[PDB]
Order: structure tokens, then C-alpha cells, then sequence
């Protein structure tokens, strides 16, 4: 059927009688070439956003940048030691003891305890962040130092597991289903509308003021 | 394993309920690959679609 | 009971059913608006 | 239709509120509560005029409540079958004529007005009208109706009319 | 959906599948125009007919 | 005993028998045409050009006020051609009696490349319409001229009072003009102001307010007396052009009042007022002075918001109408998307209020403002400097700000709010199929064809 | 059974008291007047307002001297209490429109008798 002409048998159509048919004569043809082909899209599977919207229902206008959220506090992620910087250890003069710099302990009697309890592996290391879920099952991950506007040094000085902390979504990645997020009350505030959605071009700053 | 290599489908899916679904279609595609080692199946195939 | 002088229901009265993370379903008997029955944010109340 | 009649209602009055407001607390109570309601006997409450006089409390038994019998002289709006009254026509749409009877909204069908008054919802503001014109029944404008119907949705009532006069209503 | 249920119901009643369009015009007794519009639209597979 | 008599309502009209369910099974014409609120009769060559003219101006041609991005994933403005494209689908839908499919696939042909199925379906709505609006005016022509005979009875019965106007092509060619039913209700509103009171007693022989206040004291007379008609004063608006010289009438308003005074309005100055409300309302249900004030607003409409405390309280950082609680002068060509129908929400809501004002409000540097009144002024105006002429012009600025701030303001930002909610709404269906349309695209499943009887009869699913 | 049409009421509504637009807007007027005075007080409600908007656009004569006039010009007749108030509040134009208005009134009095009465109302009318 390729090779057949169609035009011509259009104009031959159309000189006898039946009007304009050379979309008609080619869809006859295209049909020839394999009855009813399911003109629908291939099947697809569900890509990174797709699956991210499906499985936990947040769209970008619900869930964006800048947003506030209610999560709860349920791990903690630490910085272990090395395997031969056992020589960082101080002698602490606060408490009058050695004191390692990982897990910041200033209760060993000697440089010898300071190295049993590296052996040990005792030692959970320097804290990196606080780990959170939101009600979508997201995860959420907040740095110490975006942890609250005071200096901070491990989570052990505020919240703990199974408490409710409201925090503002920083960052969000999706093929990992994870938000670095921060809970300074700085942040939550807003003091200067960093993280608040765009109003309208014609807002009315004079008439909220 | 056992219904899957007595029934033998074209291709298992998954509800989209939460993210539990990501385990489960781990947990599926981890039962295909152990089948597939020894060639009792010839790769079946696992989605999620959504469950509205 | 507790009072809603401003919010999503200015001058509004009902007595609370159902909580949530940031809502609160209230409930009155006055009203015909959805059956008698209203919601609004939980900060955004007062104890009367 | 609005009227002026004595009605009474029986409140009790927690023990807190004992001191020298204690008839004015009466009041505001018999105020908050007797206004803007409903009941199947006396209709809908607009407001309360005056209150005639305050009962003697009776302290119950075992109850710090005492109960004060007052009666008040208050109005009340409870349309009947058959009267006709005015009102605004609030919204026009195909499948009626919406208006608002004061503390009431009525609705009027298509088959009750005339075989006149087509259909207009292709414009902004829909509006029947009388086949040739000549008559605007829009929102923000004076009709009357005359009740063919009532009923009451738990202290709502809601009438229904019908058209196809002309000499109480828009002339 | 009230002249496809009428469609339908004629088949099962006839206890006969759909062996070609003419059929909707001379036991269906279907109109000219309704066979106009319906009938470039209801595939008759003749693979899986087999008999008539 | 029937079956009807048995059976209830319900099932039997989920089963299908009535008389009606039987007539659609029955008669020819596909299902859907039948089902159709207006029949779908005939049309010849003469009504097919000018529907599909009328078609393809307020369906494709006519933008929307709104900022409205076209979005069509079945697929950009067309051209004539498409009228005599949609001239033929119009055809084929009407005297052949072919659906939009049928016409779309089959038919393609002739509808494509400016049609598309979508398109056709849209074709198909405005026909409705157009047939609607066709059936209307029609009856408007018979029972105006019924109005008409009515009116020389009335006449020959036996100088005429004023409020007594004679019309004729003068009104008859308005009507058989009318284009949309916007001018439909236009010349509705015309025709009461002047005859709101002849279909009582034209009906009752047949079978057998405030403006009304003013037509029975007598006032139509210092209607009349007081300067242009309606009608010179509508074709002044539109020109922007004195062409009709303003009439002034040898004594001073006030003076040549007073005859007129009746208990009602008790002194020259009730009479005034009640004349100036009349004319007010003569200059607000004019056709001509509508259509360029609706055309004036759909140019120029400045859009205001403003949150009562219930709005000023609720609407925090998350609310949805946290973009727009507070607006100050929004120019309605930039509404984008549903933007609009979420402010009538919350206004609906009773959070927001919504000011929709052919001026601007609340602007410091006033400087060469000029409002809308202030231009019209000068349409109404005498150019003479004695107290008679002075005084008149004080009356008519008066009348004009009346028929403005009470009548006209008010209905034009009603009908420009309709417009702006009807095509959010639009909008959002269009969104909703378009998303019907992506979900039901998908083909079915197919399995690694790279490696039949399964194929033949269906791939089997575990889920 | 309940119709104003045949005059029939329930007992308890029989000893009403016949109110008028202008009567129950000018309450509600000096409800208003009274109440918004006084701070630290609840204020008015939705029903207040649109009572009150609903009868300040039927407000026949303001004049409460002019609603004792009519009232008592109407009173002297032998009309019962229901036919006060609607009459009071309608002011139709002439007597055949007044009859087919009230049913009631269709051979109950003369048409003269009724046109006038219709007259001195629109004439008191403000």
C-alpha cells in the first residue's frame, strides 16, 4: 500500500463526486497497515515527582520552600572518630580530667581511659543534626546550627525523641524523600519575609502597615 | 515467591498508599531477582500506580 | 466553650469537638451554616 | 407577618452570679437567649421588647440553680399560608426567582410564572422577563409574593410563593 | 447510555454476538443516522469470532 | 396491572421504561442531541452564515478579560477561514444531524487544521446558545409588535401625555442589532423604564416603585423639560462629541418646579429630587449609554480588596488568600487563572471585600486624575455663565452622579465580576479535563516485548 | 387549615398585636439607637441587620404622628386586626385593586368606601 498513489485517487474522488477525501484515503490506508492501532501513549512508569506526589500526596503548593510544619524529633545523627587521632584528647580544667572532643565527655580519669573508650567504641561521635518525620512520611534532617538562633553544641541541650517541634522547610529533595529543615525561632518569625510566599504585584503594604 | 512462581503474572503493582509502597515494591523486585537468578521467571516486572 | 472574636468566624460561639495539629472543629446549635457546624485554626481562639 | 406578644421562658441561674447584678444578669441571659430564635409554636423571634415582670426564684432542692419564671413582651415573625408581604428579589437564576422575606428567603418555579417570562443566563446578571419586557424583577428591587407554602427546617422557615398578577408586586 | 443498554439488551436477547455491523441495521433495527454515527466506532473482532 | 403500578420511580427509571426512555430508543438522531435542554432543528444557508459568524467572535475570536493562557494538550489564534469551517461542522451537526466525534474523525476533512474535537465541542455549546438567543429575539419581535398594536388601540381610544412614547425601527432595529444577551437585557431594561407598567392591563384586556411615583405626579413632564433625552445623551457618551447641543428650557429649575409639587413632594425641592431620580434612571437603562459603560469597564476596571477583622484574623502565612487579602488598584486584564474565583471565595467567606471601580481609589499624586464623572460632565454641560444655566447645570450634575453611583457603578462591576468568576471557572474545568484527558491517555500494559495467545486474550495483573 | 385568606388563626396568635414596616423599623431603629450606646454591651446580630435593612426600603411614612393618623383613620373602620396591618403596609391604588388583593374585602364593602380609604392613605403617605 505504500507505493499506491492516493492522491490521484482523490482527484478522481473528487472530480466524480464525494468532495475532498485525501485525510479520508489515508486513513483508510494507515488503517489497512494494522487494524485499529491503540493511538494511546505507551504505558509510563511514574517518575521521580510523580511517585514523590503519589505516595505522599504534597503537590509544590502545598509543600514548598519556606513552608511552616509541625514534626516530631525521632533520631540524632552523629560525627564518629577516626582511627588514629586519639591524640586530640584535653585535659579538660573545668572538671580537672581528660575529655575527648567527640563525645565532649569530661569525666575520664587518663589519657589511658581517654584511648580505652575509643577501643571501646563507646564514642557516638560529634552530632551533625536532628532527624524528624513529617505527617507525609517525609524526613526531616535540621543542622545544629539550625537548630534554634542561641549557639547550640548537641541536641542533648534541647528537645529529645518524641517531641513536637515546629520547623521551616529549607531545602527539599525528592528522590530521597527528605527536607534540611530549621526551627529558628529567627526563621519562624520572619523578620525580614525571606521565606514567605510572593504576594500579589499590587499588595497594599500601606493599608496592612 | 510461592503464589508468584505458581501463577507466574505479567506484572505485580503496588497501591500508592504511603511510603510503605516503596518497601513493598523493594521487597517485590527482590523476590523477581532471586526467581530470575536460577531462571524460574523471566523478569516480571514491578510498578506502583496510583490507588485513588 | 470558647469564643471566636476574630478568625474565619468573627464573633462566633460554639462549643469544640474535634482537635487537630493547627484546627479545631467547633459545633454549635445556633448556627445553620454546613448543619450548625464550623472550623477554625486553634491559635486562633481564646478560653472564655 | 411581625408581631408584639408576651411570651415566657423559665432560666436558671448558676450560683456565681448571685450579688448585687443579679436581675440584671436575669436580663442579659433572657436577651442572649430569647433572640433570634425559633420555636414550632411561636415562630421565629426577632428580638425581645421589654420584660414585663421577674418571677421569684425558686432555689431547688439539692441544686444550687434557682430557677426564675420571666415573662417578656417580645416580637415575633411567623408567616402563615396565604399572606402576602413584601420583599427583594435577591438573585435570579433558570431555575428561579430567589428574594428575602426579612428573616425569610423564598424561591418561585418557572411553572408558577406566566408563560412569559423566559430566560436570560447568557448576560452577566440573569433576569426573567415577562416574554416582551416591560417589567424588571432584578436583584435589589421590590416584589411582592404571596405564601402559597410554608415550613420551618428546625428553626429556619423558609415560604414559597407563586406569580402571575399584577397589581401587589412590581406595577 | 439508554440506546447502548438497548443495544445490548437485544444481543443477549438474540443470544447471537455482534458477527458484523449490518447486523445493527437489520436485527437491531437501528436508524439510519444512529448507524451513521455508531458505526466506525464498535469493532467486530472477526480473529476471535471464529463462526457465524 | 403495569409494572409502573409495582415498581418504584427509583428502579424504573434506572431501568429505563418510561414513555420518555422509550421515545429516545425509538425516534432516530443520536442520544445525545435528543437528551439536549433546546431541540436541535434545521437551519438554512441564510441562519447557518451569521451563527457561524457569531460563533467565531464570541467563542474563538473574543479574548478573555482575564489573564486566561491558552492551554489545550489535545493540540494559536485562528483566522476567517474557520468560519467557514465551523459554518460546515455547524452543518453537519444541524442538518445531517453528525455528533462531534463522528464529525472529528470521520469528517476531519472539513474542520481541520482549525477545528479539532475540543473545538467542536465548543462549537457545539455556542450552538445552543446562539439557538437560544435566536428563539428569544424572535419572540421579543412577535409580542413587541403585539405592544405596539397595544399601544395604538390605547392611542386611537382618543395630546397624548409624555410618558406616553411612540416608538418604532427606532427600538425594533435595537432589537433585531442585539448580538449578545448582554444588549438583550439591555433593551429589556430599555423598554421598562419606559413601559413598566402596559403588561397588566395590555394582559388583562388581552385575556379578557419609585419611578412609578414619578410617572403618576406628574414628573415625566420636567423629565422631559430638563435637557437631551436618553438617547442623544447615550450617543454623546459613545462619540465623545457634542453632537447634540444641549436644550435649555426659558426659566430656572427650581422656578419652573413648583406646578408640579403634590403632596408627595411637597416643595419645588421634592419635585426636583423626584425628577432628578427619574432622569437618573432614564440616563443608567439606556442601551446605547449601557453598552459604552460596560464596554468602558471591561477597559478600564481598577480592582480593590479589603480584609474585615475576620480576614485580617484568618488569613495567616498558610491561608490560601494570603496572596491577595490586601489590594490597592489591580487592573482586572491581570487576573491570572483562578486567582479571581478564590477572592470571590473568601469574600463569600465573609474574610474579603471586593471593590470593583471603573476610577482609582486612595492615590496621593492626584495630579491629572480626571475620573469617569468628571469626562461625562462635560457631555451634559452649557457653556454660558447666568445663573439660569448655572443652575441647570448643577441639577443635571446631580442627575448624572446619581445614575452613575447608584445604578450604573453598581451593575456594570456586577456584570464584570460575573464575567471574571464565570471564566475562572472555565478555568478550572478546563484544568479538570485536561487531567481526565492525561489519565485516560495511557495505554495498557505490555510486557517485555523484546523477548501471544496471552497477548490474545489479556496479560495477567497481580496487584 | 391555617389561611389569612379566610381569616382563621391559631388561639394564641388571635390576641395579637398588629405591627407595621414603619412601625418595626422604627423599633428596631431605636433598638439600634439604644444599644449601640453604653460600651462593653454585645452587639446587634445578623438577623438585627437584615431586619433593620429590610425594613428601612419599606418605610411608608417615617412620621410616627403620621403612623398614629393612619392607624387610628383605619381602627375607626369594622375590619378585623389582620386587615390593618397588610392594607397599612400595601397601599394599592384603587378600590377594585385593594378587592382583588384581599379576597376578603370582595363584597365586604363598597367601592367608593374602599377608594377613598385608598386615596387618604396615598395622600398621607410621605
Amino acid at each position: 500500500l505504500k507505493d499506491l498513489d492516493l492522491d490521484a485517487f482523490a482527484e478522481e474522488l473528487e472530480r466524480q463526486g464525494y468532495g475532498d477525501k485525501h485525510i479520508t484515503l489515508y486513513d483508510i490506508r494507515a488503517e489497512l497497515s494494522c487494524r485499529y492501532k491503540d493511538l494511546r501513549t505507551a504505558y509510563r512508569s511514574p517518575n521521580t515527582e510523580e511517585i514523590f506526589n503519589m505516595l505522599t500526596k504534597e503537590t509544590p503548593e502545598t509543600f514548598y520552600i519556606g513552608k511552616l510544619i509541625i514534626c516530631n524529633v525521632t533520631g540524632i545523627a552523629h560525627r564518629r572518630p577516626q582511627g588514629e587521632s586519639y591524640d586530640q584528647a584535653i585535659r579538660n580544667d573545668e572538671t580537672g580530667l581528660w575529655q575527648c572532643p567527640f563525645c565532649q565527655q569530661d569525666n575520664f580519669p587518663e589519657l589511658s581511659e581517654v584511648w580505652n573508650h575509643f577501643d571501646s567504641g563507646s564514642c557516638p561521635g560529634q552530632a551533625i543534626g536532628v532527624k524528624t518525620r513529617l505527617d507525609n512520611g517525609v524526613t526531616g534532617f535540621i543542622p545544629t546550627k539550625f537548630l534554634s538562633d542561641k549557639v547550640v553544641k548537641r541536641p542533648e541541650e534541647r528537645v529529645k525523641v518524641g517531641m513536637t517541634v515546629h520547623c521551616r522547610i529549607m531545602k527539599i529533595d525528592i528522590e530521597k524523600f527528605s527536607a534540611d529543615l530549621t526551627c529558628r525561632t529567627s526563621d519562624l518569625m520572619d523578620r525580614n519575609n525571606e521565606w514567605k510566599l510572593p504576594k500579589d504585584t499590587y499588595y497594599d503594604f500601606d493599608a496592612e502597615a | 515467591k510461592k503464589f508468584l512462581l505458581n501463577k507466574k503474572p505479567h506484572v505485580v503493582t503496588v497501591a500508592g498508599e504511603n511510603r510503605d509502597a516503596q518497601m513493598l515494591i523493594e521487597d517485590v523486585k527482590r523476590i523477581v531477582h532471586e526467581l530470575d537468578q536460577g531462571q524460574q521467571l523471566s523478569s516480571i516486572g514491578v510498578e506502583l500506580v496510583d490507588n485513588e | 466553650i470558647v469564643k471566636v472574636i476574630d478568625g474565619p468566624h468573627s464573633g462566633r460561639e460554639g462549643e469544640i469537638r474535634h482537635l487537630f495539629r493547627s484546627f479545631a472543629f467547633l459545633h454549635c446549635k445556633k448556627l445553620v451554616e454546613n448543619g450548625g457546624m464550623f472550623v477554625c485554626k486553634t491559635r486562633h481562639l481564646v478560653l472564655a | 407577618m411581625f408581631y408584639h406578644i408576651s411570651l415566657e421562658h423559665e432560666i436558671l441561674l448558676h450560683p456565681r452570679y448571685f450579688g448585687p447584678n443579679l436581675l440584671n444578669t436575669v436580663k442579659q441571659k433572657l436577651f442572649t437567649e430569647v433572640e433570634g430564635t425559633c420555636t414550632g409554636k411561636y415562630g421565629f423571634v426577632i428580638a425581645v421588647t421589654t420584660i414585663d415582670n421577674i418571677g421569684a426564684g425558686v432555689i431547688q432542692p439539692g441544686r444550687g440553680f434557682v430557677l426564675y419564671p420571666v415573662k417578656y413582651k417580645a416580637i415575633v415573625f411567623r408567616p402563615f399560608k396565604g399572606e402576602v408581604v413584601d420583599a427583594v428579589v435577591t438573585q435570579v437564576n433558570k431555575v428561579g426567582l430567589f428574594t428575602e422575606i426579612g428573616p425569610m428567603s423564598c424561591f418561585i418555579s418557572r411553572h408558577s410564572i406566566p408563560s412569559e417570562m423566559e430566560f436570560d443566563p447568557n448576560s452577566n446578571p440573569p433576569c426573567y422577563k415577562t416574554m416582551d419586557e416591560d417589567i424588571v424583577i432584578q436583584q435589589d428591587d421590590e416584589i411582592r409574593l404571596k405564601i402559597v407554602g410554608t415550613r420551618v427546617d428546625k428553626n429556619d422557615i423558609f415560604a414559597i410563593g407563586s406569580l402571575m398578577d399584577d397589581y401587589l408586586g412590581l406595577v | 447510555p439508554r440506546k447502548g443498554t438497548h443495544l445490548l439488551k437485544i444481543l443477549k436477547q438474540n443470544n447471537t454476538r455482534l458477527e458484523s455491523r449490518t447486523q445493527l441495521v437489520t436485527m437491531c433495527h437501528m436508524g439510519p443516522k444512529v448507524f451513521m454515527n455508531c458505526a466506525g466506532f464498535l469493532k467486530i473482532d472477526t480473529a476471535s469470532l471464529g463462526d457465524s | 396491572r403495569s409494572i409502573f403500578e409495582m415498581y418504584e420511580p427509583s428502579e424504573l427509571e434506572s431501568s429505563h421504561l418510561t414513555d420518555q426512555d422509550n421515545e429516545i430508543r425509538a425516534t432516530d438522531l443520536p442520544e445525545r442531541f435528543q437528551l439536549r435542554s433546546i431541540p436541535v432543528k434545521g437551519a438554512e444557508d441564510d441562519e447557518l452564515e451569521e451563527e457561524a459568524d457569531w460563533i467565531y467572535r464570541n467563542a474563538f475570536a473574543t479574548p478573555t478579560i482575564s489573564l486566561q493562557e491558552s492551554c489545550d494538550y489535545l493540540d494559536s489564534r485562528k483566522g476567517p477561514s474557520t468560519i467557514q469551517k465551523i459554518k460546515e461542522a455547524l452543518g453537519f451537526m444541524r442538518n445531517q444531524h453528525f455528533e462531534v466525534p463522528f464529525i472529528a474523525f470521520y469528517r476531519k476533512e472539513y474542520v481541520e487544521p482549525e477545528l479539532h474535537i475540543n473545538d467542536l465541542w465548543r462549537v457545539w455549546q455556542w450552538d445552543e446558545k446562539w439557538t437560544q438567543l435566536r428563539i428569544r429575539k424572535e419572540n421579543l419581535t412577535r409580542l413587541f409588535e403585539k405592544m405596539q398594536a397595544y399601544q395604538y388601540e390605547q392611542i386611537s381610544a382618543d395630546p397624548l401625555a409624555d410618558g406616553i412614547r411612540a416608538l418604532d425601527t427606532t427600538d425594533m432595529e435595537r432589537l433585531k442589532d442585539v448580538q449578545s444577551m448582554d444588549e438583550l437585557k439591555d433593551v429589556y431594561n430599555h423598554f421598562l423604564l419606559y413601559y413598566g407598567r402596559d403588561i397588566p392591563k395590555m394582559q388583562n384586556a388581552a385575556k379578557a416603585d419609585m419611578y412609578t411615583i414619578c410617572q403618576s405626579a406628574g414628573l415625566d413632564g420636567l423629565a422631559k423639560k430638563f435637557g437631551l433625552t436618553p438617547e442623544q445623551f447615550g450617543e454623546n457618551l459613545r462619540d465623545s462629541y457634542q453632537r447634540h447641543e444641549t436644550e435649555q428650557f426659558p426659566a430656572e429649575p427650581l422656578e419652573l418646579a413648583k406646578d408640579y409639587v403634590c403632596s408627595q413632594f411637597p416643595t419645588p425641592e421634592a419635585v426636583l429630587e423626584g425628577a432628578r431620580y427619574m432622569v437618573a434612571l432614564q440616563i443608567a437603562r439606556e442601551p446605547l449609554v449601557r453598552q459604552v459603560l460596560r464596554q468602558t469597564f471591561q477597559e478600564r476596571a481598577k480592582l480593590n480588596i479589603t480584609p474585615t477583622k475576620k480576614g485580617r484574623k484568618d488569613v495567616d502565612e498558610a491561608h490560601y488568600a494570603y496572596s491577595f487579602k490586601y489590594l490597592k488598584n489591580k487592573p482586572v486584564k491581570e487576573l491570572r487563572d483562578d486567582q479571581f474565583l478564590k477572592i470571590c471565595l473568601a469574600e463569600d467567606e465573609g474574610l474579603l471585600t471586593t471593590d470593583i471601580s471603573i476610577d482609582l481609589k486612595g492615590v496621593e499624586g492626584y495630579g491629572n486624575d480626571q475620573t469617569y464623572f468628571e469626562e461625562i460632565k462635560q457631555f451634559y454641560y452649557r457653556d454660558e455663565f447666568s445663573h439660569q444655566v448655572q443652575e441647570w447645570n448643577r441639577q443635571r450634575t446631580m442627575a448624572i452622579e446619581r445614575a452613575l453611583q447608584q445604578f450604573l457603578y453598581v451593575q456594570m462591576a456586577k456584570e464584570l465580576k460575573n464575567k471574571l468568576l464565570a471564566e475562572a471557572k472555565e478555568y478550572v474545568i478546563k484544568a479538570c479535563s485536561r487531567k481526565l484527558y492525561n489519565w485516560l491517555r495511557v495505554a495498557p500494559y505490555r510486557p517485555d516485548q523484546q523477548v501471544d495467545e496471552n497477548q490474545g486474550k489479556g496479560i495477567r495483573v497481580l496487584g | 387549615e391555617e389561611d389569612a385568606s379566610q381569616l382563621i388563626f391559631p388561639k394564641e396568635f388571635e390576641t395579637a398585636e398588629t405591627l407595621l414596616n414603619s412601625e418595626v423599623h422604627m423599633l428596631l431603629e431605636h433598638r439600634k439607637q439604644q444599644n449601640e450606646s453604653a460600651e462593653d454591651e454585645q452587639e446587634l446580630s445578623e438577623v438585627f441587620m437584615k431586619t433593620l435593612n429590610y425594613t428601612a426600603r419599606f418605610s411608608r411614612f417615617k412620621n410616627r404622628e403620621t403612623i398614629a393618623s393612619v392607624r387610628s383613620l383605619l381602627l375607626q373602620k369594622k375590619l378585623h386586626k389582620f386587615e390593618l396591618a397588610c392594607l397599612a403596609n400595601l397601599c394599592p391604588e384603587t378600590a377594585e385593586e385593594s378587592k382583588a388583593l384581599i379576597p376578603s374585602l370582595e363584597g365586604r364593602f363598597e367601592d367608593e368606601e374602599l377608594q377613598q380609604i385608598l386615596d387618604d392613605i396615598q395622600t398621607k403617605r410621605s
